[PDB]
Order: structure tokens, then sequence, then C-alpha cells
RNA sequence: CGCAAGACGGACCAGAGCGAAAGCAUUUGCCAAGAAUGUUUUCAUUAAUCAAGAACGAAAGUCGGAGGUUCGAAGACGAUCAGAUACCGUCGUAGUUCCGACCAUAAACGAUGCCGACCGGCGAUGCGGCGGCGUUAUUCCCAUGACCCGCCGGGCAGCUUCCGGGAAACCAAAGUCUUUGGGUUCCGGGGGGAGUAUGGUUGCAAAGCUGAAACUUAAAGGAAUUGACGGAAGGGCACCACC
RNA sequence: CCCAUGAACGAGGAAUUCCCAGUAAGUGCGGGUCAUAAGCUUGCGUUGAUUAAGUCCCUGCCCUUUGUACACACCGCCCGU
RNA sequence: UAUUGGAUAGGAACAGCUGUACUGGGCAGUUACAGCAGUCGUAUGGUAACACAUGCGGCGUUCCGAAAUACCAUGCCUUGAUA
């Protein structure tokens, strides 16, 4: 199995229960055309890297 | 413990010789031990298979089932059984401010095949018309279901078994309806929708060697 | 195990029966006839929970599953029929098929055709719930 | 109370009074 | 007082109509009463067609969508946001918002 | 893949149609009926509304026969809960279906009697008739079918007006009303006690129709206004709130 | 002020308070009270952080619709055995 | 090159009531605790039997394998005490 990056190319406002899971517009290092939508606890600017343990699950949006 | 996939045979399955595709896939039947033997094992199977998987370039909204009737060691003879429209095509066509015509018939072809052939027709906007309504009523769908009903009892009861799917593989009766019903009210998605065959006469291997040759 | 089959212009086709209910999942792959079964795998042998058994997470794992073993048979394309409960129940597709179907061409498998093959009732029998449905 | 459930319970008593009535014939 | 001219429903000279049941719950509604949609959705809308249509066998495949009519009652159709509650002046506007 | 039996008539299906109302939707045939329309046809007041009386009257329910798959009063259990003989879930009997009798009520609603007269627009819609550029099919042109632009009549309705009315909400009728009178049937008289008691009558039953009084009580009530409130919606905010 | 005595208490259950930068927290010093006098209160400096730049999920607040049989206004009103 | 394998380590749902803390307040459940109901052993009184009293002490409970549990509803009511 592997563990995969994905770089930040845009947020998307701020989710959760009080207000805590930022979502955010993710690029993965594989393809640069393959994108999808994560949930990030913690704080984010936009253009860092995170770790995505699994690459599969793409979250709710709005 | 065992190991159940390693008593599974492949059987290379063939469409009939009127068409442009022929090897369909593989369907796999159990090895012939004991009492089940193989040869009866796949000779009941149908094949939903659209049009795109047997004519040049075709539609994908047409499915024929297609049934195995004889297997000549590694090689399936599948005879036509029916024919379906999808259910993308099928729930497009039916929308609102508009009237949706259905017929039926029970007819055979010359040898003993008897079909159920389904039509289906929907009303036309014209081309200038800024009514928005464009409904028949039910003296004009009563004549237009009376000429689908005679169309399909015509165009089938004249010839046989080949020449009535090859005229579904071109959808030559639909087209006679869309035109023959104009000067009643004028139609515009006219399709047989479904054909579904009732009874079947004893099977002779020769006459489906003409279908597979 | 045992396919002659030749990897220069060929793709074997399977039939993956996708049934998204609002409770489970089953990922189930047949030959093209139907009756001659591979795979299946369902959401609730992922999870040992009955809440998850619909879960989105558990389908791709049926999905990961089901592309793993038919892949040692030797299919490797497949000719999708989406359904959901059907009859006088619910027609929309529950919340694990599009994580079924993600997964499947993920895991090195072909789609074909798709077609949603929920059985739609042409005027149901009663259904389940009293005159004033139910109350929550 | 509920004008249905209040006639129900009047409808009740009169057939309690049709029995007890029918006793004394 | 009276809070619609047409009863919340949308029969004028009939008395009956057929009686249909909801989706969510099966509460036996009115057909006419019913807060009706008719959604064509893509089985894969957006997230997967990149994953689905270039993992096809198939040339420039357009990818078959789902044809659903979902029958509400007035007591859901709110719960689920469908309709909301209007201004007495806004309640008349018949037109759909696009 | 078949097979079997019993219900149901999807999407098309509409502020569309028909019917006295209840109500009525798969194809084809048979049976008898009806509105509107058109008419230089016919009889010549034959009409309108109607105590008594009569026909039809959803669902549930009752009786006898056939049927039973779905759903499902009562019932059994599993949840939930402070208890939950409820809501949630798994089963289920009558019933739900057909035939032949019964009962006669519903928020049976437009909470709005029927027939007739008059009094503003506007765009649609259904049915019949009439007239008119053209497009389209039957090609072999006319009459006709499908569109387009108006007209007339009857009909389900819309929007819109300081017509006018109304306690307002609202209503082209709920108007033409102290400037009170077209004809006519039913029916109300503060809130309870009460559609109760008792007589009579109807029904196999359940119950229906007619139906008081003693006694009690200063309000019960209709429409609109403002505030408060919500286990109501939308938009914001606070470390005397959370993360 | 001196000498002797050397108790519970091993980081505190349910619950719960204050707080976002020279801030919290630690450690002192002034003022008031004061014949005597700071485990208090009000001020001052000193050493100096963690975490957050958010949401309406709890508790409450302000607008706009909406519903109401409430007006000593939900700690309201009210039903039956 | 570690599958295993008892056991004590260690977690859990189970209740006999007041008190405090959940509330603007009340009754319910709910938690943690202490006292004593129950309880076990004990010295005496008493007797042919013996089942209790007295005063003095000890006192959860069953589970036997892990525990990352959504834990919803976090229930209903609100002075005759003066407009």
């Amino acid at each position: 199995q592997p563990i995969k990056l994905a770089r930040v190319t845009k947020v998307l406002g701020r989710t959760g229960s009080q207000g805590q899971c930022t979502q955010v517009r993710v690029e993965f290092m594989d393809d640069t055309s393959r994108s999808i939508i994560r949930n990030v606890k913690g704080p984010v600017r936009e253009g860092d890297v995170l770790t995505l343990l699994e690459s599969e699950r793409e979250a709710r949006r709005l | 413990v065992v190991d159940p996939f390693s008593k599974k045979d492949w059987y290379d399955v063939k469409a009939p010789a009127m068409f442009n595709i022929r090897n369909i896939g593989k369907t796999l039947v159990t090895r012939t031990q004991g009492t089940k033997i193989a040869s009866d094992g796949l000779k009941g199977r149908v094949f939903e298979v659209s049009l795109a998987d047997l004519q040049n370039d075709e539609v994908a909204f047409r499915k024929f089932k297609l049934i195995t009737e004889d297997v000549q060691g590694k090689n399936c003879l599948t005879n036509f059984h029916g024919m379906d429209l999808t259910r993308d095509k099928m729930c497009s066509m039916v929308k609102k401010w508009q009237t949706m015509i259905e017929a039926h018939v029970d007819v055979k072809t010359t040898d003993g095949y008897l079909l159920r052939l389904f039509c289906v027709g929907f009303t036309k906007k014209r081309n200038n018309q800024i009514r928005k309504t464009s409904y028949a009523q039910h003296q004009q769908v009563r004549q237009i279901r009376k000429k689908m009903m005679e169309i399909m009892t015509r165009e089938v009861q004249t010839n046989d078994l080949k020449e009535v799917v090859n005229k579904l593989i071109p959808d030559s009766i639909g087209k006679d309806i869309e035109k023959a019903c104009q000067s009643i009210y004028p139609l515009h998605d006219v399709f047989v929708r479904k054909v579904k065959m009732l009874k079947k006469p004893k099977f002779e291997l020769g006459k489906l060697m003409e279908l597979h040759g | 195990s045992l396919g002659p089959q030749v990897a220069e212009g060929e793709n074997v086709f399977g039939v993956c029966h996708i049934f998204a209910s609002f409770n489970d999942t089953f990922v189930h792959v047949t030959d093209l006839s139907g009756k001659e079964t591979i795979c299946r795998v369902t959401g609730g042998m992922k999870v040992k929970a009955d809440r998850d058994e619909s879960s989105p997470y558990a389908a791709m794992l049926a999905a990961q599953d089901v592309a793993q073993r038919c892949k040692e048979l030797g299919i490797t394309a497949l000719h999708i029929k989406l359904r959901a409960t059907g009859g006088n129940r619910t027609k929309t597709p529950g919340p694990g098929a599009q994580s079924a179907l993600r997964a499947l061409a993920r895991s090195g498998m072909k789609i074909g055709r798709i077609e949603d093959v929920t059985p739609i009732p042409s005027d149901s029998t009663r259904r389940k719930g009293g005159r004033r449905g139910r109350r929550l | 109370m509920r004008a249905k459930w209040r006639k129900k319970r009047m409808r009740r008593l009169k057939r309690k009074r049709r029995k007890m009535r029918q006793r004394s014939k | 007082t009276k809070k619609r001219r047409n009863n919340g429903r949308a029969k004028k000279g009939r008395g009956h109509v057929q009686p249909i049941r909801c989706t969510n719950c099966a509460c036996c509604v009115p057909k006419d009463k019913a807060i009706k949609k008719f959604v064509i959705r893509n089985i894969v809308e957006a997230a997967a067609v990149r994953d689905i249509s270039e993992v096809s066998v198939f040339d420039a495949y357009v990818l078959p969508k789902l044809y659903v009519k979902l029958h509400y009652c007035v007591s859901c159709a709110i719960h689920s946001k469908v309709v909301r509650n209007r201004s007495r002046e806004a309640r008349k506007d018949r037109t759909p918002p696009p």
C-alpha cells in the first residue's frame, strides 16, 4: 500500500461541528491533473503539503 | 478447503452470422463430471448484449437477448431470443406537455416463431409552434395506435426470423410508423421498444447452422 | 485461474451487479450470462458495525477485494449494472454506489457500458408504512 | 378532550344504558 | 382564516384525485397536493467521471443519466428544505427559482 | 432461467376532461346515455323553486359465497423510556379483492342553495362552430389532419384594477343594501347542560332521522395589531459561549 | 520573635471558572482598612508562555420572515381519569 | 526469528436508601462517595434443640478478557399565599 502527498491549491472555507475542519482542494504529486477535496484539522495557509494515509476517501463538500 | 475454480472450462459464445461482430466473449461452466453434463449446463443462458457490440458503428440504446441453443465443442451457437430498449433512452423520451402512445401485437413469422412486439411514439412540437401543451385527442391516439398495430403485424407476417431481426437492426418498422402517422398527428420518437418471443418450435440444428453459416 | 487468452488486443468481460441500498452494498461479479458468478463482497464483511454496512468506506473495500479476486481468475473488464432497493421502495442508489464504482476502475479494471437496472414497478402493491407513513 | 373521543365516550355510555335497560324487559 | 386561495393543492373541478405515497415517509398524500421533483442526475456526477471515462474501453463514452420523479408530503418537504416558509406576499409567486 | 396465484394501473398526469354528487386512467369490442355546439327544423308556455315521498351516496362496518399477495385494527415480542399496554422495528387475525344483499354518514368543503338580470380590463386553456398570410403530411391538388392570427358560444380557472361591498381577511361576487322589495327551498338566535334524557320511527347489528328540560354561567367567539415565545426558517455576533 | 510539637495531603469524583499578547501564569512591592494590621481589595513592575485568526455544535444576544388558544407574556396556557 | 498459553496484572455492566453536584425551582432517573439497612464471624443471655436477641467487629457484585462505543431523548411539571 502507498502513503501519498498533496499540495493545497485552494481553500474552501471551514466545516466541522465547532468550526474546526478546513475544507481544502488538494492536488496530487503523482498526477498534477488529479484533484480531490479533503477535510484538514489544524491551521492551513494556501500552498503547503499534506500527508494522505488513504488517497481514496473524498469528503462531503457544500 | 477445496478449490472451486479449477473445474471451470471456458467457451467462446458466438452471435448468429447475420451480424458484423461474431465472438461476443467467454462464458465458463463446470467440467462434465458424473451426472451433470456441461453441454446441458450452459444451454439455457441469455446474453443481454448492445448493438455497438454487434454492428459496425451503431447506437448503444438497443440491447438484444441471445440464447445458446447448441455447444459445438468450445463453441456456443447463440440464437435470437428477444430485444429491449435501455432504461436511459426510454426514460429520456418520456417528458411532460406531450402525448405517449403505446401499442402491442401478438404475431408469428413464416416459420413458427411467435413474437410479441411493443411500439411507443410521442407527439411533436411543430417548427413554428407557440402553444405549449401539444396533446393529441383520443380519436387521433386510437387511429395512430391502430396503424401502429397494422404496420407491426404487416412487416412481421411477410417474412421469417432473420428478416425481422434485420428489420430491427436498422429500425425500418419504427420509421414506417413515424412517416405513415404524419397526416394524423406528427410523431418524433417512434420505436419498437421491446420484442418478446413467446412460443418457439421444435429445435432443428440444420437451420440454426443457416443462422451460424 | 486457467485462461488461454493472449494479452494483445483483448479485454475479457465480466458483469458487476452493484446493489447499493441504504443499509448495505453488493459488488457482485458474474460472467456475461449472469448465471455463473466469480466474486461477491458486501460492505458488512469489511466493518464489524451493522451501522456502517451502508458506509462509503466499506463499499470501496468491497470493490478492492472484488478487483483483487477478478485479476487472479483473469477477468479484466466489467459491464456495470447499478441498482437501488427498487419495488415500491426507493429508486435512489444508496450512499456507497460512487465509492464501489470509483474504487473498481482505480484497482486496474476497465469500465464498459453502464445501466441503472433498479426494479421499477409499473403500478406497485401497497407500501409498508401505513396511511400516515413513518412518524419520526 | 378531542370531540371525536368525547363522542366515542358518549357512544359507549349509551351502549351501557341500552344493555342495562334491556334487563328490565 | 383562509391561508391560501387554492387550499395548497391544484384540483379546481373534480372532488376526488388518486392519492400517492411519500418517499422518505409513506404518508398517503393527494397527487395534486404533493411537492414533486424530477431530477435528471449523472450516475457519477463530476468526481469519478474523469477516473471512469479515462478507464473506459470505448472512445469518448458519454455516461448515462439517472431519471427519477420524487413525491414529497408537505410535512417532510419543509424538513428536507425543498420548500421554505415565505412572506404572506411572497407566497403568491408561482415561478420556480433557477 | 422458469413457473404459480392475487392485488395494482407508474412515468405521460396538467391548477387539463367528464359526471347530479359520491367519483372516474392498461388495449380492443359490445351496450345504452349525456353536455356543449350548429340549425331560416318542430310543439307553443309545456316553466322556476320545491313540505310529504323517491333514486344514487367515499371510507369504515354488518350478512351469505368465492379468494387471499402486498399492506395491516386487535394480538405477540424486540427497542426506547422514570415508566411506554404509543411513536421505531419483526411477525400477524379480521379487513384490504370479486359476487349478491345491508347501513346512510365525512373537514360528503368552495366550511359559500338553485333559476334569472345587470355591472371593468388582460393574457391563456378545453370543446363546437366561423373566417383568414403562410408552414407541414397525404403528392396527384382540393377538402381535410398538425401549426399560425383573430371571432362567437358554453365550461375549469388565472392575473389585474379606488366598480362596489365587507368586522376585516378578502370577494367580478361574498357587488348592484337605511338610495333597504326579481322568484323560491332549507336554516341560525349568548356560552354550556346536549345531539344528552325520554317518546316515536328505521336497521340483523353497529347505529341513523326527529329531539327537550331542570340546572349552570359573564362571557365563549371571529378578523386584524403589537410584543413575547418556539425542541421554526434565513442572516450575523460574544472566551460573562464553544473549538 | 525564639525553642519544642511535625496533622491530613501522592495532582483531586461528578461537576466547573477565567482567558487570545508583554495576555495567562509565577514571584514581589505600594495604597485603602490601620492605637495594633493583609490569607482581602485596588494599583505597579518583573520573568514570560501554550493554543486560535474560527464556527453556531452547547449557553446566550441582535435583525428579517413565519406560527401561536401566550400578555403577572413558556417559570405561559391547558386536558382527562 | 513467533503463531501460542494458563495465571495474576488489568477493563466492564449489573442497584439497598439519604446527602452533595447537575436545574430559575420540584419529582424522576444518573454518577461518585460516607453512614447504616442486609451481611459474615464473634462474647454473652436462653433451650432441648437453634431462633433469634444483645453488644463488638469485617464487609459491593458478578464477569475474564482488552477499551476507544453514536452513546441519541440528555424527561415531564412550575404559588391559596395577595396586581
